[PDB]
RNA sequence: CCGGUCGGAUUUCCAACGGGGCCUUUCCUUCUGGCUAACCUUGAGUCCUUGUGGCUCUUGGCGAACCAGGACUUUUACUUUGA
């Protein structure tokens, strides 16, 4: 129920394999093993690419399901994502976080910075945890940007990705960025490509 | 995983489990046809064999037992079953 | 050692649909497990299922839906005489209108509404809901 | 539930979970439940229409969300090709 | 040539069979010793599903290993002899039943004439010559159950076309539902 | 779980599928039949003779090549030992611990592993008088240690 | 369902729920006597379209209900109904 417009490009996977983020780390989970298409015998393991882009429309076709488009909330905490969810915040509306989180922010509604989502898209739910374990306490679905090391407690739908690399945590943001605008008719054609560069999302730091 | 498909299972994983705990047990060995350079005639025997072997004709060593799995000789040929 | 094979051809089940599982694989079968799940799956609290057989006695794989609490077994398999079904049932069912005890009856194994109305008795062998 | 009469005499018939069919209770606090959007046939998005998962409060904490998300939605079509019964 | 081949039982319709046995048999030399000294007891003819008919041929118990000698080479014969049929090569068991509580003592039943042990050889003859490598009964939920036979996959291109007529057979004999199925 | 010890392993042969003869024989029953004799007049158990009739002439089972046993075979010829099996090689090895006894007398730990290696005799020696196979009076003591079998 | 009515009939059909019966390679295991109804045998009485029609008369084959001699046949535990 999704035509061939919606397939995946051999332009758009060009740019996935230039980006590297087709590698996985040197230890699965035992939950991530679908993702898995086979392991190097250097020792790494590859991730399934049409795999990552099949659930990569998924998320969108929820962010694009919503009302109002400041109830998403995107988070960062390490150094490589936080310029990218503001740009990704920046042209979509949502209410970007990056830095530290303050503990108890969706719960004790006396603070300043209080917020009541519909979403919650981390990052890295490894060293990040303290908005998944508050999102559990008061409905909130949540989408994490998966590795092969992280503990998938709480999490729905799952984008695969390298959680190492800073083209590979920029891109994906940029990807999903790109999808979600074509679903509210924001664009015109899925044929076209986006006019933006997509090193605009990365992270530098002299 | 919580909903998978027990009655069947991948071919490739089966190949991993132990003797028993597959879904209907049976044996990994096999049984071979070997010959040896002078009396050219076949004898058919067992793989982890216990029992050093000669041709009936030709009395000359066949496979050593050890371990597991025989050791064949040396100066021979063999053919599955 | 291996004393009661339906005793824990139960304990097989309920041990993973607590975890919210879809299905089990049960060994050895037997006459009478098959019979005592042929009486949970006329009221719907099981799937289907089928038998293996390896020339031994057979595995079996059941196909769970989400309306079990719990099933069981009752190990000595006491006399039920007729005039006390009624006290065996008001102590193991949870209340008065759902679930079954089942027995084994010289007219084949049934529960216990089904033998109300043939009017016979014999011995028990376990509860479900 | 209902009486000699007819009328439906509980307070509120309540959620079914979709994953499980277990229930889910008034202090289930981590019972997610999620939509998905219906596409155009020019590919824009429908905005009044869903597709409705309900989501248990225990296949979360377990981690075995994902998996029952990808099982459930391949049934109706939405993805291809991401999930298999024989594991 | 006439009386010989049966056991007491005149019918034309398989007097003409015992006709078109001494036809082969007589320009087979090289075989029509082999082929004399079997016999058959009796036949019966069924349909299927594949807008024909079939035929079921009763042998004497010991000499089936006779008959499996020569299976496969008289089969068709009679296939090209007689159109839109298929031979069936059967033993015939003896079933005796089962003792009850309040019954009269006689000698003690051995367990070749068991109901349960009639009917698993009685597949296995009717999938001569290739072979049983597993089995599974399915338990339905409207109360129905029906089996399924894991078969080999060698020779099954002698046979492949025939078991749309497989299930007719046997539904006939017991009152059972078999679907067969070839993995690789 | 191993009587009289207490370990837990599990290894055994696992009995193939197929109750039929492999499609790589080429032989008779009759000529298979006689091999088993052949080597009974060698004076062989039946368990040298199957690991001889396998390793050597392919035979994978002689349970389902012939339509008997081994000792259904050799007790219808008449080549069948008196004492069964297996409870004579628990007698010979009873020696073997008795005959150590007669060199050794500080060893308070060899004498603590025979009486468990007799223990195993009364459960055998129960079995078989009651399926009257031995007769009803045989008993086993030391003098007949060094009687029957010695 | 049907009420049909100067609550009870139901012409009449349906869903279940328990029970017989035969047939399928397959249950009391029989015997001798009466013995009663019943199919039939040499064959008509009986009265109805005329009958070796049955009903039933006569010889004669039987299964068929009941008494009486049997005739032989592993043994318990439990449960149902009776005195």
């Amino acid at each position: 129920s999704l035509p061939a417009t919606f397939d995946l490009t051999p332009e758009d996977a060009q740019l996935l394999l230039a980006a590297n983020t087709h590698l996985g780390a040197r230890n699965v989970q035992v939950h991530q093993e679908p993702y898995v298409f086979n392991a190097r015998p250097d020792g790494v393991h590859v991730i399934n690419v049409g795999k990552t882009w099949e659930k990569l429309v998924l998320a969108a076709r929820i962010i694009a399901a919503i009302p109002n488009p400041e109830d998403v909330v995107a988070i960062s905490s390490r150094t490589f994502g936080q310029r990218a969810v503001l740009k990704f915040a920046a042209h979509t509306g949502a209410t970007p976080i990056a830095g530290r989180f303050t503990p108890g922010s969706f719960t004790n509604y006396i603070t300043r910075s209080f917020k009541e989502p519909r979403l919650v898209i981390v990052t890295d739910p490894r060293s990040d945890a303290q908005a998944i374990k508050e999102a559990s306490y008061v409905n909130i679905p949540v989408i994490a940007l998966t590795d092969l090391d992280s503990p998938s407690e709480f999490v729905d739908v799952a984008i695969p990705c390298n959680n190492r690399g800073k083209h590979s945590i920029g891109l994906i943001w940029y990807l999903l960025a790109r999808e979600v605008l074509r679903l509210r008719g924001a664009l015109v054609d899925r044929t076209q490509p986006w006019s933006i560069m997509p090193d605009l999302y990365f992270y530098r730091f002299p | 995983v919580l909903v998978q498909d027990l009655l069947h299972p991948t071919a490739a994983s089966e190949a991993r489990k132990h003797k028993l705990k597959t879904l209907v047990q049976g044996p990994r060995s096999y049984f071979l046809d070997v010959k040896c350079p002078g009396c050219l005639n076949i004898t058919t025997v067992f793989s982890h064999a216990q029992t050093a072997v000669t041709c009936e004709s030709c009395s000359t060593i066949l496979c050593t037992p050890t371990g597991g799995k025989a050791k064949l000789s040396e100066g021979t040929s063999f053919r599955r079953k | 050692t291996r004393s009661s094979v339906l005793a824990d051809a139960l304990n097989a089940i309920n041990n993973a649909e607590k975890t919210g599982k879809r299905q089990v694989l049960i060994r050895p079968s037997s006459k009478v497990i098959i019979k005592f799940l042929q009486v949970m799956q006329k009221h719907g609290y099981i799937g289907e299922f089928e038998y293996i057989d390896d020339h031994r006695s057979g595995k079996i794989v059941v196909q769970l839906n989400g309306r079990l609490n719990k099933c069981g077994v009752i190990s000595p398999r006491f006399n039920v005489k007729i005039g006390d079904i009624e006290k065996w049932t008001a102590n193991l069912l949870p209340a008065r209108q759902f679930g079954y005890v089942i027995l084994t009856t010289s007219a084949g194994i049934m529960d216990h509404e089904e033998a109300r109305r043939k009017h016979v008795s014999g011995k028990i062998l376990g509860f479900v809901y | 539930m209902e009486n000699d009469k007819g009328q439906l005499v509980e307070l509120y018939v309540p959620r079914k979970c979709s994953a499980t069919n277990r229930i889910i209770k008034a202090d289930d606090h981590a019972s997610v439940q999620i939509n998905v959007a219906k596409v155009d046939e020019e590919g824009r998005a429908i905005p009044g229409e869903y597709v409705t998962y309900a989501l248990s409060g225990y296949v979360r904490s377990r981690g075995e969300s994902d998996d029952s998300l990808n099982r459930l939605a391949q049934n109706d079509g939405l993805l291809k090709n991401v999930w298999s019964y024989s594991r | 040539p006439q009386a010989k081949i049966l056991s007491q039982a005149p019918t034309e319709l398989e007097l003409q069979v015992a006709q078109a046995f001494v036809e082969l048999e007589n320009s087979s030399p090289e075989l029509k010793a082999e082929l004399r000294p079997l016999q058959f007891k009796s036949i019966r003819e069924i349909d299927v599903a594949g807008g024909k008919k079939a035929l079921a041929i009763f042998v004497p118990v010991p000499s089936l290993a006779g008959f499996h000698k020569v299976q496969t080479k008289l089969t068709r014969e009679l296939e090209k002899k007689f159109q839109d049929r298929h031979v069936i090569f059967l033993a015939e068991r003896r079933i005796l039943p089962k003792p009850s509580r309040t019954s009269r003592q006689v000698q003690k039943r051995p367990r070749s004439r068991t109901l349960t042990a009639v009917h698993d050889k009685i597949l296995e003859d009717l999938v001569f010559p290739t072979e049983i490598v597993g089995k599974r009964v399915r338990y339905l939920v409207g109360g129905n159950k029906i089996q399924k036979v894991l078969l080999d996959s060698k020779d099954v291109q002698q046979i492949d076309y025939k078991l749309e007529s497989f299930q007719a057979v046997y539904n006939k004999l017991t009152g059972k539902q078999i679907v067969f199925e070839i993995p690789s | 779980g191993r009587m009289h010890s207490a370990g837990k392993g599990i290894s055994s042969s696992a009995i193939p599928y197929s109750r039929n003869a492999p499609a790589w024989f080429k032989l008779s029953s009759e000529s298979v039949i006689e091999q088993i004799v052949k080597y009974a007049r060698k004076g062989l158990t039946p368990s040298q003779i199957g690991v001889l009739l396998r390793d050597a002439h392919g035979v994978t089972q002689a349970r389902v090549i012939t339509g008997n046993k081994i000792m259904r075979i050799l007790k219808s010829n008449g080549l069948a030992p008196e004492i069964p099996e297996d409870l004579y090689y628990l007698i010979k090895k009873a020696v073997s611990v008795r005959k150590h006894l007669e060199r050794n007398r500080k060893d308070k730990d060899a004498k603590f592993r025979l009486i468990l290696i007799e223990s195993r005799i009364h459960r055998l020696a129960r079995y078989y008088r009651t399926v009257a196979v031995l007769p009803p009076n045989w008993k086993y003591e030391s003098a007949t240690a060094s009687a029957l079998v010695n």
